[PDB]
């Protein structure tokens, strides 16, 4: 009967240091998980798990008995000081007074403007004279206030053909007084609303003193993009004249999708032949293409295999085009760093800021400092770091970090007791006697248990190099424990067997030299056709390896071999025209600059590279060349054209092509490497959901690994639908309960098509599914929503993921909001031509069917129906062609006619019967030989009855009309 | 016999104007007089001449003021030369390697990641004007990591040094600090912390505050508190609170679990108490609470969604009395035979002082006094001439508050001394006012000796004390046979915050020696500006301010002067609440670096000097005692 205050009852007693354990157990679950179940996710000790278990089994006997026979369940919990968001200070400027004083009394007019924000503000001053010294004056007070105000509230993104009840939350400050207002939404051809250019839509409404009022609206998105909404405000009697005019944004149908299409190295002489580099580069497939959607390919132009990573590491906003991944935890965190540590030193060993820009330098300065600021969020007692704040420290990490910070020394501050306790605590406390180096952490990276310990003392090995003569006076015992880690290597590597370790340790042994004769020829054999060193299925970590072997190779200052290996490193770029993860990104940075700084090639740029574009007339003539601020060139088509490229004379680059498109929903048809199944089920009605939330719903995720160990650093990348939002509580309690199911959540919108959920995962288990649910509030009603999508991946390895698509559930007819009205009427006129009336007479279809549009017109009789959630997909086959067009079609033969789901009650066609079809050519979709037809604005859909029910009254009439038609059609077609 | 006096303060600070204050007694004539200094020991010379002549037309003044250079550097030490034609007197004085004040400003406290800390650096000395200085400023996160750090100089910036930093969107969260210290003097740091905790924008707020600042612990009405929630735009909320009170040990919290009540919220509006039955069962016995403090816990969820606001108030302190007794202020040492003054201080259990407090003193009562604003109020007690250490208690007596309510305090006061047992006494008494500068003061010279050599006392020498430096100095007059001498002292703007008063005579003595009778007196003025500055609107007044409009300031300052400004949310400035830059609190640093230590007179004749932070010295064989330490005795 109080359940909320019989908790923290229970929590009275059991001592401080355990009132925690006790606490999380009392918590609920968004998972079924039982009490015995939530232990062994549970981290701490075992006194911490006999406490944890005794309460939950306290409490969840305890609620179910409530069940047997609107009272509260929650935690009063301990110290939370909230409220952190206040409005941004203000004024920070300085006036000195210099007019004629007084008695003393300088008095100084100074005029503001102040802030659009209702509130009170504080103007704090501090007077400096250098006769009568420092004066801190009282502070004076602004009380900013505004009788009436309106709010916009608006989802984060709607899909074009969806229907959003978007609200106008209007507020009456006034403290003793109701206002009335007539409000007004503006009309907007972009989107159905209630408003249309006939009538406005204009309504008086009364708000109470003190409150609020919301005025909801529907409003149906036609076009995609960015449209303005605005509603506006007249307050009776008061000449209050308000209004707000924010901005939705209509993303397509799909998923958006960045292809890859092409890599080539561009460099004419090497076996690009002396026929100079002639490039076929094939049309991107683009099959599973939304209906109406655009497409845009980017074709780029690169004078050397690093220089969009170059000019992208420098600068501040470009930084993040370099990772396709998250970069919340310890190692991801890294980009803030890695990436322009590595190319300010190759722009200083090369000499290049002069072209470039030396004002971008210090500006990318600034950024290794912000970078370095974010890592230490990582650093624990003592200069430990771990993957996750205050979590377990990992040895593999550390010693990353201490080589970019043993790296940057030179270029920004770096706390040296921050870097030397570091590399203190690798020796002393990681590194076994035999030389090896322990890791106690999960993993984060690549999992007898040689290679285990081979790999990653290879790893530290060659952190510690960088801090040799750094930390040489700070640590002692560096150059001996560099070498007995070195000696460890030299001895064991001749049974390496993973391809990976043979080449990062061979690069670590080749640093001291100690690669030589036999362990060389392993190093040199272990690579493919000379090019790479790669292993199956590890695919990003091949280009890790790879890369490795290119700096062991420089290294060995061996320049044979290297050619083949930066042209296949080159060309690795499957994600974007980039490398997809960190750790594949920067290690291929590094080792191709390394290229660019050890080559005793003077590979100049001269290049001249001509592009002709099936579709453009002109040819395109690009000349990249040495000693110009850029090495870039690209350029974009609408068009997916297959085009042909031709390179010239001298130089060493790339050319990366990718295509931007928006692929339907439809799950993953082979998840290869990954298990998801997802749930969503609508948790029940007295829940109690947060103030704003119309509806609350349940999101289980369902994950599961397909190899022969458990995937280490994986993400669940969770692209929530329209209107919807995560619960932080559940979010929270998944990843600070004691249990901990989660590493953490990010919720970041990066930018665009749907906000996103994105949860890091220390691993994912193969030997059974790692369940975890979480409540989703829906804070706008929608009808006839898309699927919102669900990716797992490893975070080092994305050529292994799985993507699935929830939706709700059907159940019999899906419905509208509403009809009734013209507004309804206005959705559907998008899609099919517009009857209404229902004259349509022979004469009438005549006049039509001859508009010069009109390309085909077919009697179609329908097949199969496959009704999805996003489109439907009607497939007819042809009876006879009353009229053909460029697609021609065999009586007999089939085509599937796609349409919009918002318009599936609106043509409702019923499996095998038979309809009267035509429209543009603009229909067709999708080339030979399968075509698909896309019923749009100018498809007359028709029915068209049966013989054996011609006989009918509703039937003779309209029977003869499509016999006069197809005659009139066949005989002699149309008149002019 | 004539006799020759050098007065220098207790510690030197390095490259500052330092006083001097010379002297002749009994004397013929004029000489001439020139003072050097040394390194002890050594033959260093950091100052050479500086000549100053003792005319008898002006009583024998002298100032000699110089600025020691700064070079060679356990405490160093200085001696001094007074050289009076041949006969020289020397002291060996302390060092202060101290710079002045540095102060740190910042628009908030507390932060989100992403957001931009706005701080500022005031360069000043110790007379708290301006000077052009190097500096160093650095950011620390909360495990001691610098993460930001300058090196600027302060010159023709005449003060101010405007500086920025951006946090990171993932950052360390705790309270961060922002050290500065002057490169002169890395030994002298100043500090500011700011939190950083993260976005958290909850949908109401919750205010939990008693009716009562403070808990009667025999009180048995209990603890009452008024919880009050509403919307971020003035909607009263509807909801139901969870309050649950607890006791504070200093920074150990024992909760109380059957405190712990369930009310509804109506109107915004909730109702709440913590009753004494059940506070004395969450331990026994009542006084051992006296000197802990209460704490409140409310957890407001909404009637119509699941939206929660958690407030809490501590800190509430238990008292035996609503009021505190203080004698902090009040003169540790009494001249038997007169009159001894008291400076009683009295503070709510908060720590601000409290206005119109009715006192007496313990064993004899009645006269009484009233409190002024600066909670302090006089008490004088005449006793009689005896050897034994006087104890006196002070008690309250406000109207409408029970006998068993008020709050008592105990002072022990030693005697003088009048080496060696003269029994010749000289005391300083002030009137206790709100004084402000431009105003003048009395102040009473009352002399207690035998009747034989007060005749021969002609004059008064009397030093003013400001700010670790000495002030003014000069003459008062006396008639023989006087028992009493005013002097009317000018106050300006230069004895704020606080100034020191010392007084002494000198004579040929009762048996045959020197005697060199002093005291020194305390004296607070209104601890406010030097110059002055005011903000205020300059439109005028008409109707309030709406969002986004043009609005005029008006800036009432000092000529000359500069002015930095910044316009902070009231929801941040309100929210401090403890590290706000008031006038206020940059005068206590002031008063914490002043020296020395007792709050008037001394053990001795000598042992005043020393307590003031003065070195007396004679050319016969009468000197202070020898400071080597910085700082006083542990408080
Ligand atoms: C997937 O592939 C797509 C391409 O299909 C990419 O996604 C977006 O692609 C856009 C082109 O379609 C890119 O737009 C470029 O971004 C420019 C940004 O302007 C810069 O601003 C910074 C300030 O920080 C300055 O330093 C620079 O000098 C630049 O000025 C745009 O200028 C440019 O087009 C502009 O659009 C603005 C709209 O406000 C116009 O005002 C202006 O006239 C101009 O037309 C263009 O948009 C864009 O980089 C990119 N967006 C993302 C995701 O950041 C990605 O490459 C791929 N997506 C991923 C991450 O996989
Ligand atoms: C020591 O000398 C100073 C400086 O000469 C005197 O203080 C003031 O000096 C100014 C010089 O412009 C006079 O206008 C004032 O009348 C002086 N004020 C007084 C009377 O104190 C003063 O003679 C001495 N002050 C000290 C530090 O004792």
């Amino acid at each position: 009967v109080q359940l909320t205050e019989k908790r923290m009852d229970k929590v009275g007693k059991y001592p401080k240091e355990l009132r925690k354990c006790c606490e999380d157990g009392m918590r609920e679950n968004p998972m079924r998980f039982s009490c015995q179940r939530r232990t062994r996710f549970i981290s701490l000790g075992e006194a911490c798990k006999k406490v944890f278990l005794d309460c939950c089994n306290y409490i969840t006997e305890l609620r179910r008995q409530h069940a047997r026979a609107l009272d509260e369940d929650i935690i009063a919990e301990e110290n939370i000081v909230s409220r952190s968001e206040f409005p941004e200070s203000w004024l920070w400027n300085v006036e000195d007074l210099k007019e004629p004083p007084k008695n003393g009394i300088s008095t100084k007019l100074m005029n503001i403007f102040l802030k659009d924000s209702i509130t009170t503000w504080e103007i704090l001053a501090v007077s400096m004279s250098d006769k009568k010294g420092i004066c801190v004056a009282d502070p004076f007070e602004v009380t900013v206030m505004q009788d009436f105000f309106i709010d916009l509230r608006l989802p984060y993104s709607v899909v074009r053909n969806e229907q959003v009840e978007i609200r106008a939350v209007l507020y009456n400050y006034r403290q003793n007084q109701e206002l009335k207002v007539r409000v007004e939404l503006l009309h907007n051809p972009a989107f159905c609303s209630l408003a249309t250019t006939k009538r406005r839509h204009q309504q008086t409404v009364t708000i109470p003193p003190k409150s609020s009022l919301s005025v909801p609206y529907v409003i149906v998105p036609l076009k995609t993009g960015l449209q303005e909404v605005e509603v506006k405000a007249a307050v009776y009697h008061h000449f209050i004249s308000d209004g707000v005019r924010k901005s939705l944004k209509v993303v397509p149908e799909g998923i958006r999708m960045n292809k890859t299409v092409a890599v080539r190295t561009l460099d004419p002489e090497r076996l690009g032949r002396e026929g100079v580099q002639k490039e076929d580069i094939p049309p991107a497939d683009l099959s599973d293409q939304v209906p109406d959607t655009e497409s845009e390919t980017r074709i780029l132009l690169q004078g050397t295999p690093v220089a969009q990573m170059t000019e992208d590491a420098v600068d501040a906003e470009r930084l993040k085009h370099l990772i396709v991944t998250p970069s919340g935890c310890g190692e991801q965190n890294m980009i803030g760093m890695t990436p322009t540590v590595i190319a300010v030193h190759y722009l200083d060993e090369t000499e290049q800021w002069e072209k470039f820009g030396l004002e971008k330098r210090q500006g990318a300065l600034e950024l290794i400092k912000k970078g370095y600021t974010q890592q230490l969020a990582f650093r624990q007692p003592s200069s430990a770091f771990a993957a996750f704040v205050k979590r377990a420290p990992s040895t593999w990490l550390t010693a990353y970090v201490v080589k970019v910070f043993s790296l940057a020394v030179n270029l920004i501050a770096i706390d040296s007791q921050v870097l030397c306790g570091a590399v203190k605590w690798l020796i002393l406390e990681k590194q076994k006697p035999d030389g090896v180096f322990q890791e106690d952490a999960p993993v984060i990276h690549q999992e007898n248990n040689n290679e285990k310990d081979m790999a990653l003392t290879a790893f530290v090995l060659i952190s510690l190099q960088e801090a040799k003569d750094i930390c040489e006076e700070q640590v002692n015992s560096l150059p001996g424990s560099i070498t007995k880690a070195g000696d460890f290597l030299e001895a064991n590597y001749m049974n390496l067997q993973r391809s990976y370790t043979v080449a990062i340790a061979g690069y670590a042994l080749a640093q001291m030299g100690r690669l030589k004769g036999p362990l060389l020829n392993k190093f040199l054999t272990t690579a493919k056709d000379k090019n790479r060193w790669e292993d199956p299925g590890k695919q990003l970590y091949n280009v890790e390896a790879t890369s490795y072997a290119l700096l062991a190779l420089l290294q060995l200052k061996d320049f044979d071999f290297v050619p083949p290996v930066v042209r296949w490193l080159n060309e690795q770029r499957y994600y974007g025209g980039g490398y997809g993860s960190t750790q594949a990104t920067f290690m291929v940075f590094q080792a191709l600059a390394q290229y660019q700084k050890d080559a005793p090639d003077h590979q100049e740029l001269n290049l001249d590279v001509s592009l002709q574009l099936p579709s453009r007339s002109s040819k395109i003539t690009h000349r990249i060349h040495w000693e110009s601020a850029s090495l870039l060139r690209s350029e974009e088509t609408k068009e997916n054209e297959g085009f042909t490229v031709t390179a010239e004379g001298k130089g060493q680059g790339t050319l990366s092509v990718v295509t931007m498109y928006h692929a339907k929903a439809k799950d993953q048809l082979t998840c290869n490497k990954f298990d998801l199944k997802v749930t969503i089920k609508p948790a029940p009605e007295t829940e109690k959901r947060p103030q704003d939330a119309k509806n609350t719903m349940i999101l289980e995720i369902c994950t599961r690994y397909r190899g022969d160990q458990d995937a280490t650093m994986s993400i669940l990348d969770i692209s929530m639908m329209t209107g919807f939002a995560p619960d932080t509580d559940d979010l929270k309690q998944l990843a600070n309960g004691v249990d901990r199911y989660i590493s953490k959540y990010e919720l970041d919108k990066a930018f665009s098509d749907r906000n996103t959920l994105i949860i890091y995962l220390d691993k994912v288990s193969h030997s059974e599914d790692d369940c975890l649910a979480f409540k989703v509030h829906q804070y706008f009603n929608v009808e006839l929503i898309q699927p919102g999508a669900v990716k797992v991946y490893a975070y080092y390895n994305l050529e292994e993921s799985c993507t699935r698509f929830y939706h709700p559930e059907k159940e019999d007819g899906k419905l509208n909001k509403l009809c009734r009205d013209e507004l309804c009427r206005c959705a559907e006129e998008n899609c099919f031509i517009q009857k209404s009336d229902d004259k349509v007479t022979l004469e009438e279809r005549l006049d039509k069917a001859c508009e010069p549009g009109v390309d085909y017109v077919y009697k179609t009789r329908l097949v199969k129906v496959q009704l999805s959630n996003d489109f439907d997909e009607y497939i007819m086959a042809i009876e006879q062609t009353i009229k053909s067009g460029s697609d021609e079609v065999q009586v007999g033969q089939q085509r599937t006619f796609i349409s919009p789901i918002k318009c599936r009650e609106a043509l409702k066609l019923e499996e095998k019967k038979h309809y009267l079809m035509w429209g543009l050519s603009s229909d067709f979709w999708g080339e030979k030989p399968n075509l698909s037809y896309i019923i749009g604005k100018d498809t007359w859909v028709e029915h068209w009855p049966e013989e054996d029910e011609c006989q009918d009254e509703e039937n003779q009439k309209q029977c003869q009309d499509l016999g006069a038609f197809t005659e009139s059609m066949v005989v002699f077609g149309c008149p002019n | 016999s004539p006799m020759y006096s050098i007065i220098t303060p207790n510690i030197l600070r390095l490259e500052s104007e330092e006083t001097m204050v010379l002297e002749a007694h009994d004397a013929q004539g004029d000489v001439p007089v020139t003072v050097t200094v040394h390194d002890f020991p050594g033959k260093k010379l950091v100052l050479s001449s500086e000549k100053t002549v003792l005319t008898p037309a002006t009583n024998h003044m002298g100032n000699v003021t110089f600025t020691i250079p700064a070079n060679r550097e356990r405490n160093k030490f200085v001696t001094v030369q007074a050289t009076f034609g041949t006969q020289v007197v020397e002291k060996v004085v302390l060092v202060s390697l101290q710079s002045g004040y540095l102060f740190i400003q910042t628009d908030k406290t507390i932060y989100t990641p992403g957001s931009t800390v706005l701080y500022r650096i005031f360069t000043v000395n110790h007379k708290l004007l301006p000077v052009g200085r190097t500096v160093m400023v650095n950011i620390e996160n909360p495990e001691g990591i610098p993460v930001k750090q300058d090196s600027l100089s302060s010159q023709n910036q005449l003060g101010v040094l405007p500086l920025s930093w951006d946090i990171p969107e993932l950052v360390n969260m705790g309270q961060w600090k922002i050290r500065a210290y002057y490169e002169n003097s890395p030994q002298q740091v100043f500090s500011t912390e700011f939190e950083v905790k993260e976005y958290v924008l909850p949908s109401f707020e919750v205010i939990v505050e008693p009716t009562e600042k403070f808990y009667y612990i025999y009180n048995e009405k209990g603890l009452e508190v008024t919880i009050t929630a509403r919307f971020l735009y003035g909607k009263k909320v509807e909801g139901t609170a969870f309050v649950i009170f607890g006791i504070q040990d200093g920074e150990q919290r024992i909760s109380l679990p059957e405190s712990l009540k369930r009310i509804p919220i109506e109107d915004g509006s909730g109702e709440v108490v913590l009753s004494r039955k059940v506070l004395l069962d969450g331990v026994l016995r009542a006084e051992d609470l006296v000197g802990k403090s209460l704490y409140v816990s409310a957890t407001v969820i909404l009637h119509s969604g699941s939206d929660m606001v958690q407030a809490e108030r501590s800190g509430i302190p238990i008292v035996t009395s609503p009021y505190q007794i203080h004698f902090t202020k009040t003169p540790k040492y009494f001249k038997p035979g007169m009159p001894f003054d008291l400076m009683v201080f009295v503070t709510n259990p908060d720590g601000s002082p409290a206005y119109r407090v009715p006192v007496a003193v313990q064993g004899e009562d009645t006269v009484q006094s009233l409190t002024q604003g600066d909670g302090v109020a006089k008490l004088s007690i005449n006793t009689h001439p005896s050897q034994k250490p006087l104890s006196i208690t002070v008690r309250t007596k406000k109207q409408e508050l029970s006998e068993a309510e008020q709050a008592t305090r105990t002072m022990q006061a030693l005697p003088y001394s009048t080496v060696g047992n003269s029994n010749n006494y000289l005391h300083l008494s002030v009137l206790r006012t709100e004084l402000r500068p431009g105003e003048t003061l009395n102040v009473n010279f009352l002399l207690r000796m035998d009747r034989a050599h007060e005749a021969k006392i002609r004059y008064y020498t009397y030093l003013i004390m400001n700010k670790g430096r000495l002030l003014k100095a000069g003459r008062q007059v006396r008639e023989p046979g006087q028992d009493l001498v005013v002097l009317p002292l000018s106050i300006t703007t230069d004895f704020i915050p606080s100034f020191r008063l010392v007084a002494y005579y000198t004579l040929i003595g009762a048996s045959g020696q020197r005697e060199v009778v002093a005291d020194s007196v305390w004296v607070d003025v209104k601890d406010s500006c030097v110059g002055s500055l005011v903000v205020k609107s300059g439109q005028s007044e008409d109707r309030q301010p709406v969002p986004g409009q043009q609005m005029t300031l008006k800036i009432e300052g000092d000529h000359g002067a500069r002015v930095v400004l910044v316009a902070v949310d009231k929801g941040v400035f309100v929210l401090n609440k403890k590290n706000k830059l008031t006038q206020s609190k940059i005068w206590d640093v002031v008063e914490k670096a002043d020296i020395g230590c007792t709050p008037g007179s001394g053990k001795d004749y000598a042992g005043v000097f020393s307590d003031a932070g003065l070195t007396f010295t004679s050319s016969s064989g009468q000197q202070t005692a020898q400071r080597a330490e910085l700082q006083c005795p542990q408080p």
